[PDB]
C-alpha cells in the first residue's frame, strides 16, 4: 500500500464485495498467539495508479492473476541472508510478479528480474518554505555606482 | 546647498543672490525631483517582482556534513528499511548515523513532525515527496530548489529470473507508452493543486537581516569621517 | 562503436597536421579525453566518397573509456555514413523492408553497440536489446523569444 | 515552451545474442548510485552561461537616462550665454 | 489590518534607528570642540530625518562637514523604502484556490473533508449516475443530497456544505443578492 | 481630510496657548499647513522647547500620511 | 458587485492609529510643559 499507487479500503457493507473499477485484494490476519491458527484472509479492496497499468498489460497479453498483501516486512530488505517484503517473496517462489512502489537498483537486479521502468524517481529533500525572502542589497538593487 | 538639494533638501542653507544665481539652481532643483521620483519607483518594482531562495543546495551541503559547527544542529532524518537508507549508508557515514538517530515511522508522521517544528529536513523517494507538495492543505510544504533528483532511478515490476513474460511485459509497456496512456494516467492520478509559479510572499518585517548594507555603509562613512578628522588634526600640528 | 554528430553528447573536430588530437584543458585544470574517430569527411559521403580521421569527445565518449575500463575490452569509434537515427522504410517497392542509419548498420553486422543518445521506443525493442536508461528527458518545443522596448 | 511529452530516456543498443547485454545494464545502474553520472552532467550539460527571466527586474544605467543629465548642462551653457546678456541688460538697461 | 506603525519595518528596526539618531548627534558635538551648542546637536539630526525645519544649527568643521551630508542621505534611504514596502502590501495578496470546475483534482477523487451535493430528483443527477467515468463522484454526492434549491443554499451560509452544483441561471442570481457567495 | 483639519485647528489651539510662556495664528496656520503637504513655503519657527516639541511630533504626522497616500495610488492605477 | 482585485480606499478607522499619535503626543507634552515650566523654576 502507497499514498498514490494502491490505496486499500474495505467492501462494500450492503453486498459485502467490492465495488466497480477495482481489484479485490485479500490480505491474512494472524491473531491467536498460543496456538497456530488456521489460514484466515479478509476481503480488502485495492486501486490506484499501478492497479490501472496491471489492468492494461492483463488485457494486453492474455494472463489472469489474483492480489493479496505481503505482511512479512515492506519493500524488501536484506537481513543476514535472507530478503524479506516483496523481494523475498518473488525468491522464494510465492508471488510470480510484484507491483507497487519497488525501485530498480543494483541489489536487487542480482536475485530478481525487473522490467522497462514506467516513472521516474529518485531521492529529494523536503522542507517548509518559511517566511523569510532574499534581499541584502535591495537598496543597491536600483541605480548602479555609475551615474 | 547643492549636496542637500537632491536627497531632499532638509539641511538649513543659504541662497545666493542675482538672477544667475536663482536660475542656476531651479535648474538643477528640477534634477533633483526627476531622480528621486525615478528611484522609488524602481525600488518598488523590485520588491514587487522579487524572488525566494532555497535554504539548502542538496546534499552536499555544510549542514548535512557538518551539522555541528553551527547553531543547535539541524534536524534531518528518514525511515529506515527502505532503498535511500542503503544509499545513504554506502556513500555517508556519519551522515548516516546523525541521521539515524533521528529515525521516523512514516510519511504522514514525518509531515507533522516538520509542520510542528520538530523536525526542519526529510529525505525520501522523489514521486512520494512531489505528490504531497502538490496535494496539501495549503502550500506550506515545497522541495528545495525547483524539484530534482539525486540518484536516477524508476519503478518497475519484480518477476522471477529466467523467466518467458518479461520481454512481452517490456513490449506492452513500451506499447503503452507510444500510445498516449501515461500521460491520461498522470493527468489523472498524479495531479497537483499547489507549486505553481514562485511569486513573492508579499514579506512584512524588512528587519535588520535586509537592512544591514546602511548600516554598513554609515559604519563605513563615520570611520572615514574620524580618520580624515584626526589626520587634519595631525596635519594642523605640523 | 557507432555515434552520431550532437553537441552536447559528442563534438567532432578535425585534427592537426600531425595526426593527432590537440590537447585541452576544463575550467578546473583537468585535461580532456579524445578519442580517434573515423567517419566522413566534412560535407556528406555522396560525392567525396572518402574518410577522414576526427577527433571525438563529449558526454557519451568519456562514458565508453570508463566500459571498456570495467569490461576490459577494446574498442573502435566510427561515424554512421548516411548520418541518420533510424527508420523502417520500403526498399524499391518490395514485400520486405529494412531500416537505415545507425539503426540499419548494427543488424548488418558493420557493428556491436551504439553509444548515442538513441531513443528507447517500441518499434526499435523489437530488433535489438537497449538497457537501463542512462538519461531521463523528453519532447519539448523551441522558439524565439520577443525584446521588450521601455 | 510548453510542458514534456513522450517521456523516454536514452540507450545503448545492442543486438540480441550478445554477451554483454548483462553486464552493461549492472554497470549504468551502479554509476547511478556513486555519484558518477553527475560528475558528466556538471561538467558537460550544466555550466548555464545565460540566465533566463519573466519579470527581468532591470537596473537603469548611466546612458537608460541620460536625458536628464543633458538637461542641466543645456541649462548651463545657455545661462552663461544669457548671463553675458544679462550682464549687458544691467549695463543698457 | 493596517498596522500604520508596525506593518513597513519590525520592531526591532523602529528601536535601532531612534538609537543610531544619538550616535551621530554627540558625534558633531565632539567633532566641533576637537578642532554647536549642546542643543543644536540634538535638533540639526532630527531636523533632518523628521523633514522639518528647527533651528540654524550647521556643522563648522570640515571634519563634520561630511558626516551630516551621509547622515542626510541615510533618511532618504529609510523613507523610499518605507514607501516601496507599504506598496508591495496592497498590490500582493494570499493565492486563493476556489474549484477549477468540475475537472478540479478535489472533485475526481473525493476524501471526507470536502461535501459536495445537489437537489435530488432533478436532471443534475441524471446526468452523474449515467456515465461511467462520473461513478465514483456520483457515490460520494448520492448521500448528501438536499431536498430543495432552497435548503442546500443556506447550507453553504452556515459552513455544513462545500460546493453546490446547480443552473447557472439561479446560482448567478444568489451570488449577486448575497454577497457573500460566489461561483 | 476634516478629521485631520481639525485636529490642525486642535494643535494651532495649543500653540497659542503655549505662546502665553509675535508668534500669531496666522504664521502657526500656515506653518502646520505647509508643513503637510511638502514643506516648500518659506516658513518661520517658533521659540522654546515647547514649540519645538510640538512641531516635532506634528512633522512625524506628515511624513507617514504622505508615504501612505503615494503608495495607495500607486495600488489603484496598477490595479 | 463582487471583484477579484477591489482596491480598497482607506477610511477614518482604517488609519486612525495615526491621529492617536498627534493627541498623545499633545497632552503628555502639557503634562510635560508643566514640568517644563517648573524645571526654568527649580532648575
Ligand atoms: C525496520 O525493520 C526492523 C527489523 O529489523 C524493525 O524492528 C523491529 O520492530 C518490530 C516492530 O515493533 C519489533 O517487533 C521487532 O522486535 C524489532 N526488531 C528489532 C531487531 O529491532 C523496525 O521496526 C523497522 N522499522 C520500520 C520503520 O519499518
Ligand atoms: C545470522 O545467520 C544465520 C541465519 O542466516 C543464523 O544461524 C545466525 O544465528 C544469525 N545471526 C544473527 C546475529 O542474526
Ligand atoms: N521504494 C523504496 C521504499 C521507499 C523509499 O525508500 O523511499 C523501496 O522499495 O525500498
Amino acid at each position: 500500500e502507497e499514498a498514490p499507487f494502491v490505496i486499500v479500503e474495505s467492501v462494500d457493507p450492503l453486498s459485502g464485495t467490492c465495488m466497480r473499477n477495482t481489484v479485490p485484494c485479500q490480505k491474512r490476519i494472524i491473531s491467536e498467539n498460543k496456538t497456530d491458527e488456521e489460514p484466515g484472509y479478509i476481503k480488502k479492496c485495492c486501486k490506484g495508479f499501478c492497479i490501472d497499468i496491471l489492468k492494461k498489460i492483463s488485457k494486453s497479453v492474455k494472463f489472469t492473476y489474483d492480489l493479496y498483501l505481503v505482511t512479512n516486512g515492506k519493500h524488501g530488505k536484506k537481513i543476514n541472508g535472507t530478503w524479506n517484503g516483496m523481494i523475498g517473496e518473488v525468491v522464494m517462489k510465492r508471488a510470480y510478479m510484484a507491483v507497487g512502489s519497488l525501485t530498480i537498483n543494483e541489489e536487487r537486479s542480482e536475485v530478481v528480474d525487473f522490467s522497462v521502468p514506467f516513472i521516474e524517481t529518485g531521492i529529494s529533500v523536503m522542507v517548509s518554505r518559511s517566511n523569510g525572502t532574499v534581499s541584502p542589497s535591495a537598496f543597491l538593487e536600483p541605480f548602479s555606482a555609475d551615474v | 546647498l547643492l549636496w542637500g538639494l537632491v536627497f531632499n533638501n532638509s539641511v538649513p542653507v543659504q541662497n545666493p543672490k542675482g538672477t544667475t544665481s536663482k536660475i542656476m539652481v531651479s535648474v538643477w532643483a528640477f534634477f533633483a525631483v526627476i531622480f528621486l521620483a525615478s528611484y522609488t519607483a524602481n525600488l518598488a518594482a523590485f520588491m514587487i517582482q522579487e524572488e525566494y531562495v532555497d535554504q539548502v543546495s542538496g546534499l552536499s551541503d555544510k549542514k548535512f556534513q557538518r551539522p555541528n559547527d553551527f547553531s543547535p544542529p539541524f534536524r534531518f532524518g528518514t525511515v529506515p528499511n527502505g532503498s535511500t537508507e542503503r544509499n545513504i549508508r554506502n556513500n555517508y557515514a556519519e551522515m548516516h548515523a546523525y541521521m539515524g538517530k533521528f529515525n521516523q515511522r512514516g510519511v504522514d508522521d514525518a509531515l507533522l513532525s516538520l509542520k510542528t517544528g520538530k523536525l526542519d529536513a526529510f529525505i525520501y523517494d522523489a514521486a512520494v515527496l512531489n505528490y504531497m507538495a502538490g496535494r496539501d492543505e495549503g502550500c506550506k510544504l515545497v522541495t528545495i530548489g525547483s524539484g530534482k533528483v539525486f540518484a536516477s532511478t524508476g519503478y518497475g515490476i519484480a518477476i522471477q529470473k529466467d523467466s518467458g513474460w518479461k520481454r512481452q511485459v517490456d513490449l506492452a509497456i513500451l506499447q503503452l507508452f507510444g500510445d498516449g496512456e501515461m500521460e491520461e494516467l498522470e493527468a489523472l492520478w498524479l495531479t497537483g493543486i499547489c507549486h505553481n509559479e514562485k511569486n513573492e510572499v508579499m514579506s512584512s518585517q524588512l528587519d535588520i537581516d535586509n537592512m544591514a548594507g546602511v548600516f554598513y555603509m554609515l559604519g563605513a562613512a563615520m570611520a572615514l569621517s574620524l580618520i580624515t578628522f584626526i589626520c587634519e588634526h595631525l596635519f594642523y600640528w605640523q | 562503436i557507432v555515434t552520431i554528430h550532437q553537441e552536447p553528447f559528442v563534438y567532432v573536430k578535425p585534427t592537426m597536421s600531425d595526426g593527432t588530437c590537440k590537447e585541452e584543458f576544463t575550467v578546473n585544470g583537468d585535461p580532456v579525453k579524445k578519442v580517434i574517430c573515423t567517419g566522413p569527411n566534412d560535407t556528406s559521403p555522396g560525392s567525396p566518397r572518402h574518410t577522414v580521421p576526427q577527433c571525438c569527445y563529449g558526454f557519451c565518449i568519456d562514458l565508453l573509456i570508463k566500459l571498456a575500463r570495467t569490461m576490459q575490452f577494446t574498442y573502435e569509434v566510427h561515424l554512421v555514413a548516411d548520418g541518420k537515427f533510424g527508420t523502417q522504410e520500403r526498399v524499391q517497392n518490395s514485400n520486405k523492408k529494412e531500416w537505415n542509419g545507425m539503426m540499419g548498420e548494427l543488424l548488418s553486422g558493420q557493428a556491436d553497440m551504439i553509444v548515442a543518445p538513441l531513443t528507447i521506443n517500441n518499434e526499435r525493442a523489437q530488433y535489438i536489446e537497449f538497457s537501463k536508461p542512462f538519461k531521463y528527458q523528453g519532447l519539448t518545443i523551441l522558439v524565439k523569444k520577443e525584446i521588450p522596448r521601455s | 515552451t510548453g510542458e514534456l511529452f513522450f517521456r523516454s530516456g536514452f540507450g545503448i543498443g545492442m543486438r540480441k545474442d550478445s554477451p554483454w547485454k548483462q553486464q552493461v545494464s549492472l554497470s549504468i545502474l551502479k554509476s547511478h548510485e556513486n555519484g558518477f553520472m553527475e560528475d558528466l552532467d556538471k561538467t558537460w550539460v550544466r555550466y548555464q552561461e545565460c540566465d533566463s527571466r519573466s519579470n527581468a527586474p532591470a537596473t537603469l544605467t548611466f546612458e537608460n537616462m541620460a536625458g536628464v543629465f543633458m538637461l542641466v548642462a543645456g541649462g548651463i551653457v545657455a545661462g552663461i550665454f544669457l548671463i553675458f546678456i544679462e550682464i549687458a541688460y544691467k549695463r543698457h538697461k | 489590518t493596517l498596522d500604520s506603525f508596525m506593518q513597513p519595518f519590525q520592531s526591532t528596526l523602529w528601536l535601532l534607528v531612534g538609537l543610531s539618531v544619538h550616535v551621530v548627534a554627540v558625534m558633531l558635538y565632539l567633532l566641533d570642540r576637537f578642532s554647536l551648542t549642546l542643543s543644536s546637536a540634538m535638533w540639526f539630526s532630527w531636523g533632518v530625518l523628521l523633514n522639518s525645519g528647527i533651528g540654524e544649527g550647521a556643522p563648522r568643521s570640515f571634519s563634520a562637514r561630511i558626516l551630516g551630508m551621509v547622515w542626510a542621505g541615510f533618511a532618504m534611504i529609510i523613507v523610499a523604502s518605507y514607501t516601496a514596502n507599504l506598496a508591495a502590501f496592497l498590490v500582493l495578496d494570499r493565492p486563493e484556490e476556489r474549484i477549477t470546475g468540475i475537472n478540479d483534482p478535489r472533485l475526481r477523487n473525493p476524501s471526507d473533508k470536502f461535501i459536495y451535493a445537489t437537489v435530488k430528483q432533478s436532471s443534475v443527477d441524471i446526468y452523474f449516475r449515467r456515465q461511467v467515468e462520473l461513478s465514483t463522484m456520483y457515490r460520494h454526492m448520492e448521500k448528501h443530497n438536499y431536498e430543495s434549491a432552497a435548503e442546500a443554499i443556506q447550507a453553504v451560509r452556515d459552513n455544513k456544505l462545500h460546493a453546490f452544483i446547480w443552473d447557472s441561471a439561479v446560482l448567478e442570481f444568489e451570488a449577486s443578492q448575497k454577497c457573500d457567495l460566489v461561483t | 481630510w476634516v478629521m485631520m483639519f481639525v485636529m490642525l485647528l486642535i494643535v494651532s489651539a495649543v500653540a497659542v496657548f503655549v505662546f502665553e510662556y509675535s508668534f500669531t495664528i496666522g504664521k502657526a496656520i500656515w506653518l502646520l499647513w505647509g508643513l503637510v503637504f511638502n514643506n516648500s513655503v518659506p516658513v518661520q519657527n517658533p521659540k522654546g522647547t515647547t514649540s519645538k516639541i510640538m512641531v516635532s511630533v506634528w512633522a512625524f504626522f506628515a511624513v507617514i500620511f504622505l508615504a501612505s497616500y503615494t503608495a495607495n495610488l500607486a495600488a489603484f492605477m496598477i490595479q
